[PDB]
């Protein structure tokens, strides 16, 4: 009987396909006058329509790159596969939807970068002595999880400018601890000390040569240091294919954007690298502390995982900041950093315990829906993130793409990528809205009102200008 | 207005201690420094010390270290000066001072607390008439008030009647006791024609003696 | 400590005059000096602080000046209330130190004193003492020297002097001198004299008497 | 709505002086309106940044302005066996300016100060200082309430209690209609923040040059605290005055503390005795809630209303992501003795990092409809990030949620267009209140004239 394909009374092959994904078009000449050309594919063959003249595109989805997931991330030359498939072709007719899958694995023995960013204000005088063997101790524990480890070291105090800095007597500038019975280093904003390297004994030896400075107000300029350690790719030495752990240790509140006005500093933080050959932050005294939103942009941009390793007196504080900077982890540090080793390991486990999908460059007309399978084959509808994972665990997601109408550009492409991951799934969409018989149209056909129209797909169409 | 109201005069014995007071009126004692200044006729003015009543910190001239002790109770809005092991040399007038604007100046002054150190007991004066010797147009009588303690005494003539043409001299300390004298001048036709009397009152021992001047 | 040498010790001047007191310090004090006023038998009032600044409520005829270690207080057109004591105080260093002081006195024509001598009363002699009194009343200027003589010979032990402030009516000065002896010593001698040495006469004004005789 | 964005007036100062960091209208004794502009990085005598103040006469063409001259020499006084020192290098004179009557109050928050007694020192610290001028008479006076003479050792013994060494007095400022100057000092009390109040008349009568340390008896400072909620709160980052207790004889103070309670930020309304009446808490940490405060009756009921800027508020968006844009909070004063409730209206910026709410200027009634209006700054907003000033009109229910007029910066990138604002004064005397906008990054000030409504 009649259906939405015929009862809509379409005019061309293009309009016929736009009715519903089930409609088809017959371009045959020998078709009765009363019989419609736009029906189900079964009805057209039932009405002696030539099979070659049938225009019926089917929404499909075929894989182009389907590399296997790597069992081991160690070694190789960044030829590790974390996402499968890596690229698929997608074809959709108007208002239709097709579904595909994607697999994500938290690969085992994946390289790791750990940059230790340390408060060296006077309040940290005791912490320095407890981590003097941390480089070897840390290599020993991380060797169980990765064979490619690199560690580096930087230090910060605060902006070396009044009022944070003691500026009298002259002696105090060289040695801020003068009015006491000790010596300390002149104040410094942020100094890079050790580029990320696999020779762990360089960490121990550079640490043993470090000492603390002293400034006035309890909050310190650590966020200045987080910025530079993030945006100075080459100097810190973050590797491309590796997990990036930025360990921030402090025992006090931190300065934030717009605090700098008490030092007369009003210029916003520009988010650019300003650490030169001397390995010191040169804009410390001239550029305001960074904002949380700016830090989030740069941490996300450089795939850095920030770790607030702070003392219990300020954990609630940094736990609250951690919520404003997604992807940030907090651990509780002892008053002398005696537990920083385990804190880092538990943070690396908590960091690789989640897979959260992200979409980039999705067109306006496309909408997506996700079904997750964490744990053991347990489906969770309307979810695009797994939690509670371990190294070596694998999850999968089922995705359905629903297109609204037909768009003007017939070939676009978007990306599915887990947060922090290197690999990704690229989806090459093609919007098959047209018919093949339109490529062979007869403009100014003498079958259509004495050359006043165009003959395409077996029917007459009013040409351009009418 | 700013006013510094000090304690009444003190009359103490040697070796004892005394605590003068300086109460603020119209402002908070905590506002400024509070100094203490010692004044004597011969030695003049000498600076004792200061105190910042907001915190209690003090500074002293090395000359008064041991005797002078300056304190302050912001509750009663009063600053104190304690003197110990008193001596005849500690007999002086004592002023408390504060600045007006300049943190370090000495602009507003209390009225001053009189201090007298002496072992003398309350002794009544000895009043002696002073008649001339056995001529001119102007005659002059006198009245000697000797050996009394403490100060002061009120001396008049004819019970305040004869007031003009009179010179009552300041008291002087004569071996821990005071001595005072007073003179008066009139015409020869007034004396001995009219009775002239010297009225001396010493409220300390409560004595009002009167001696009529008689010639020789 | 910083020594404050204030000069002059006193001056005899008149109403409407323009006078100047000075104050010299042992070292520089960079205008860290104050000026004070003490009207007779009363407290102190602040005049100047930081060398030149008037204390609130002080008339504009007052004015301070100077620098380094030499400062000055000046009164333009003296008023009847301005006759009093004036002191300078430095607060450049602790301890604060004061100047000697300067007394402003009314000026007038010189006037010889009216001397009067008074032997011991009878009430005093019957108790065991003997006081001769010598009054020197209404004179100007204030500078005067009294001298006691027993049988013509000077006596300096047991003398007790007392002066008055400048009188309010005639602006003169007066002095009371009292020589005190025992009764036993008062009768060893006969002649008792008090000489007065004033700039009004090259000859000392002498008044005396003789015991028993009258 | 009816600001003229076509024919602006431009005043300008020296390159790199930060001319326009702060501004205000100034009427002389005759009522002629001028503009006072602070340039906190103007060069001094030693060719060193000391700051400067300019007094701009009103000309539709704008141009250069004459200086308002102040003393820029470092002072030294050897008194009381001590040595007092002021240091005006990089003091930032003109980092806040405010006018009241025919008096100008310009402040140097970072003027430094130290005291030497033999080998000990008070420490060279930024107590701040404000300079006061009467331009028509040439009178000058200073006010530096945080200067002290206590040596460094003492503060250590007493655990830094009542430590006013890093006040930065003059950081923010305001003057009550009665003529009482109120200075915000965010560094006072070891960075808790204090306020200092003193009658302008008494500042002049109690000041003499070269004294450096003098008493102002009629002054009144706020109080230290041992409560960690106040620590590093910069109480006094911003200040304003209004009527909030129903007693028209008393004047109330509004204080911004944008890092109060571990960077939660707060705003407090106090009486003249610094007793707390209400407290507004920040919505989000490090948003700097309290960066700017504004007081004006916007709903035409006679009761002053409160506006608070949080220029770093991060707005929630799709996919659990945030975006620093800034937010402004409107609090309507309720009838009679009652607490200020939840915000009546939230205004949120649009341009990322635009810092919407960095400045909030009462405009008075711009379109003359009986409801006062405001201007909000986003000094790095607009589609170009050059800066935008947005006008919101009052109504019976508060303010309109959408702007009536948007002013795009006429300066190049980095001018901080809108970082300072000031309105509610009719400068050309056309019956309509006008707006002056500072752009210290471009060392210029732009005057927008309100015109009849189209
Ligand atoms: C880090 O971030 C956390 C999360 O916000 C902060 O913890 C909050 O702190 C605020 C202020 O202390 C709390 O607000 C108060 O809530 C109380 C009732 O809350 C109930 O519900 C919570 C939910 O878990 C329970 O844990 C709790 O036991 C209660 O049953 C009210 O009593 C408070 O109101 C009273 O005080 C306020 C002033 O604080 C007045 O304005 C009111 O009029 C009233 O008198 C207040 O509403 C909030 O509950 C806390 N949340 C949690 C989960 O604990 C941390 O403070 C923050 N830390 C740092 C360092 O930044
Ligand atoms: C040891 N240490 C830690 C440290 C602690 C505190 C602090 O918490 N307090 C308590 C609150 C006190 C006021 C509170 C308000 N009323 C007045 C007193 C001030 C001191 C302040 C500064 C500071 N600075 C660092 C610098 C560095 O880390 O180098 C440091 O050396
Ligand atoms: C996600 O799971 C839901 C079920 O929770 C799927 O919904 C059903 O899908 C089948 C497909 O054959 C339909 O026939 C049912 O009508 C659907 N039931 C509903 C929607 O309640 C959904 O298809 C899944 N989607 C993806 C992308 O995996
Ligand atoms: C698409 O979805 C259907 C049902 O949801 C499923 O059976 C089919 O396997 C999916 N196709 C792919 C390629 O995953
Ligand atoms: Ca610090
Ligand atoms: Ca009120
Ligand atoms: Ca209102
Ligand atoms: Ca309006
Ligand atoms: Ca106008
Ligand atoms: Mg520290």
């Amino acid at each position: 009987g009649p259906n939405i394909c015929t009862t809509r009374g379409v005019s061309s092959c293009q309009q016929c396909l736009a009715v519903s994904p089930m409609c088809a078009w017959c371009s045959d000449e020998a078709l009765p006058l009363g019989s419609p050309r736009c029906d189900l594919k079964e009805n057209l063959l039932k009405d002696n329509c030539a099979p070659e003249s049938i225009e019926f595109p089917v929404s499909e989805a075929r894989v182009l790159e389907d590399r296997p997931l790597s069992d081991k991330g160690s070694g190789d030359s960044s030829q590790v596969t974390q996402v499968s498939p890596q690229r698929i072709a997608l074809r959709l007719r108007p208002d239709d939807s097709k579904n595909f899958s994607i697999q994500v694995r938290q690969v085992e023995d994946y390289p790791v970068d750990i940059y230790y960013l340390m408060d060296l204000s006077y309040s940290m005088k005791d912490d320095l002595w407890s981590i003097q063997n941390l480089g070897t101790k840390l290599a020993t524990q991380m060797r169980k999880l990765t064979s490619n480890l690199r560690i580096g070291f930087g230090a910060f105090v605060d902006k070396p400018v009044s009022p944070y800095m003691y500026i009298s007597p002259p002696e105090a500038l060289e040695n801020p601890c003068y009015d006491m019975k000790t010596t300390c280093l002149p104040m410094f904003g942020y100094k890079h000390v050790l580029t990320l390297t696999d020779q762990v004994t360089r960490f121990n030896e550079e640490v043993k040569k470090q000492s603390v400075s002293r400034n006035r107000d309890a909050p310190e300029g650590g966020f200045d240091a987080i910025m530079q350690a993030t945006v100075c790719d080459e100097k810190i030495g973050w590797r491309n294919d590796a997990s990036h752990l930025l360990v921030f240790t402090t025992d006090a509140k931190t300065h934030i954007a717009l605090d700098g006005r008490l030092a007369g500093i009003v210029q916003p933080n520009d988010g650019q690298c300003h650490v030169g050959s001397d390995n010191h932050y040169s804009a410390s005294t001239t550029m305001d502390y960074p904002s949380l939103g700016l830090m989030t942009e740069k941490l996300s941009q450089k795939n850095i995982n920030l770790i607030f390793a702070v003392t219990e007196n300020v954990v609630n504080l940094y736990q609250n900041y951690s919520e404003l900077i997604p992807g940030t982890t907090v651990g509780v540090l002892s008053m002398d950093s005696s537990n920083v080793l385990q804190l880092i390991v538990d943070a690396y486990g908590k960091i690789r315990s989640k897979v959260e999908l992200e979409v980039r460059d999705l067109p306006e007309e496309l909408s997506l829906s996700f079904n997750a399978t964490c744990l053991n084959n347990e489906v969770i509808p309307g979810l695009k993130s797994c939690m509670g994972l371990k190294i070596g665990d694998t999850v999968s997601f089922s995705i359905e793409a629903k297109v609204r109408g037909c768009p003007q550009e017939k070939e676009k492409s978007f990306t599915i990528k887990p947060v922090g991951f290197k690999d990704s799934l690229i989806v090459q969409v093609t919007f098959d809205c047209d018919c093949a018989c339109q490529a062979q149209a007869e403009p100014n056909s003498h079958r259509c009102n004495n050359g006043n129209g165009t003959f395409e797909c077996g029917v007459c169409r009013c040409g351009p200008g009418w | 207005e700013v006013q510094l109201q000090q304690s009444g005069a003190e009359l103490v014995k040697p070796g004892a201690s005394v605590k003068l007071s300086c109460t603020a009126s119209g402002f908070n004692i905590k506002d400024t420094y509070v100094h203490w200044v010692k004044q004597r006729p011969e030695q003049g003015l000498e600076w004792i010390g200061r105190i910042d009543p907001a915190n209690g910190y003090t500074k002293y001239d090395p000359k008064f270290q041991g005797k002078a002790t300056i304190t302050a109770d912001t509750s009663s809005n009063t600053a104190y000066l304690q003197l110990s092991s008193l001596t005849s040399e500690d007999t002086a007038v004592y002023y408390c001072v504060r600045p007006l604007y300049d943190y370090y100046a000495m602009d507003y002054w209390g009225q001053g607390t009189s201090v007298t150190v002496s072992s003398a007991k309350t002794t009544a004066p000895s009043v002696y008439p002073l008649a001339p010797v056995c001529t001119g147009s102007s005659v002059t009588l006198g009245c000697l008030v000797k050996g009394y303690f403490p100060e002061p005494v009120t001396l008049t003539w004819n019970s305040g009647s004869l007031s003009s043409g009179v010179h009552t001299f300041p008291a002087v300390l004569q071996s821990d006791l005071y001595t005072l004298s007073s003179s008066v001048t009139v015409t020869s036709s007034t004396w001995p024609s009219q009775s002239i009397t010297c009225n001396v009152a010493h409220p300390a021992s409560s004595t009002k003696v009167d001696k009529k001047i008689e010639p020789r | 400590d910083i020594l404050m040498t204030q000069s002059p010790s006193s001056m005899s001047v008149s109403l409407g005059d323009t006078v100047s007191i000075t104050c010299h310090a042992s070292q520089g004090i960079s205008s860290n000096i104050g000026w004070l006023q003490q009207k007779p038998g009363k407290s102190f009032m602040g005049l100047i602080y930081y060398g030149t600044n008037l204390v609130d409520g002080v008339p504009s005829r007052f004015s301070g000046s100077g620098s380094g270690a030499d400062y000055s207080l000046t009164i333009s057109s003296l008023d009847s209330e301005d006759f009093a004591d004036y002191y300078c105080v430095q607060y450049a260093q602790l301890p604060y130190t004061f100047g000697g002081g300067t007394k402003l006195e009314i000026k007038r024509a010189d006037a010889a004193p009216t001397v009067s001598i008074f032997p011991p009363s009878s009430e005093q002699l019957t108790s065991g003492g003997a006081s001769v009194v010598c009054f020197l009343n209404n004179f100007y200027p204030k500078d005067i020297n009294v001298k006691w003589k027993i049988d013509g010979s000077e006596r300096q032990n047991g003398v007790l002097n007392s002066w008055t402030d400048q009188d309010s009516k005639d602006s003169t000065y007066s002095m009371s001198s009292t020589l005190t002896l025992t009764k036993d010593e008062y009768e060893r001698h006969n002649s008792y004299t008090c000489e007065a040495t004033h700039k009004t006469s090259t000859s000392p004004i002498v008044k005396s008497f003789n015991r028993n005789e009258c | 709505l009816n600001l003229d964005p076509v024919q602006l007036t431009f005043y300008a100062g020296p390159n790199g002086s930060q001319f326009g960091f702060s501004l205000d209208f100034h009427k002389d004794s005759h009522g002629r309106v001028a503009i006072v502009v602070g340039a906190p990085r103007t060069l001094g005598p030693s060719q060193e940044e000391t700051g400067g103040v300019f007094l701009c006469p009103w000309r539709a063409e704008g141009g250069q302005c004459p200086s308002l001259l102040f003393d820029l020499r470092d002072e030294t006084r050897n008194v009381g066996s001590q040595t007092l020192q002021t240091f005006k290098a990089r003091q930032g004179l003109g980092a806040s300016v405010v006018s009241w009557s025919d008096v100008i109050v310009a402040c140097a928050p970072w003027q430094h100060w130290n005291v030497l007694e033999k080998t000990e020192e008070a420490e060279k610290t930024p107590v701040g200082s404000c300079f006061l001028a009467q331009p028509e008479s040439g009178r000058r006076a200073e006010y530096s309430p945080c200067r002290g003479n206590t040596l460094s050792r003492i503060y250590v013994e007493n655990d830094f209690s009542w430590d006013k060494r890093y006040c930065e007095a003059g950081f923010s400022s305001v003057v009550t209609q009665a003529g009482e100057l109120v200075l915000g000092a965010p560094g006072g009390y070891y960075f808790l923040g204090l306020l200092a109040q003193a009658p302008v008349a008494d500042i002049f009568s109690s000041y003499r040059p070269g004294i450096l340390l003098w008493h102002v008896s009629s002054q009144s400072l706020s109080f230290d605290s041992s409560n960690p909620e106040y620590f590093d709160g910069y109480w006094g980052y911003s200040v304003a005055v209004g009527e909030f207790d129903g007693d028209l004889n008393t004047t109330e103070y509004v204080v911004g503390a944008p890092t109060w309670s571990w960077t939660l930020g707060a705003v407090e309304i106090l009486d003249s005795y610094y007793q707390r009446l209400h407290r507004l808490r920040g919505e989000q940490m490090a948003s700097y809630f309290g960066h700017s405060v504004a007081v004006t009756d916007v709903n035409g009921d006679g009761r002053h209303d409160l506006l608070v800027g949080a220029p770093l508020y991060m707005e929630s968006r799709a996919d659990r992501k945030l975006a620093e844009v800034g937010r402004v909070y409107l609090f309507l004063q309720p009838r009679g003795p009652h607490a200020l409730g939840a915000p009546s209206l939230l205004l949120t910026g649009t341009q990322l990092y635009g810092r919407f709410g960095s400045a909030i200027a009462p405009l008075g009634d711009l379109d003359r409809d009986g409801y006062n209006d405001i201007a909000v700054a986003a000094p790095y907003g607009g589609p170009s990030g050059r800066g935008q000033v947005l006008v919101f009109l009052g109504q019976s229910e508060g303010l309109r949620s959408r702007p009536s007029q948007v002013l795009d910066s006429p300066f190049p990138t980095g001018s901080a267009f809108g970082f300072s604002l000031r309105g509610a004064v009719d400068i050309d005397d056309n019956g309509y209140p006008d707006l002056i906008v500072g752009a210290y990054g471009a060392n210029q000030v732009a005057v927008y004239r309100a015109q009849p409504v189209v």
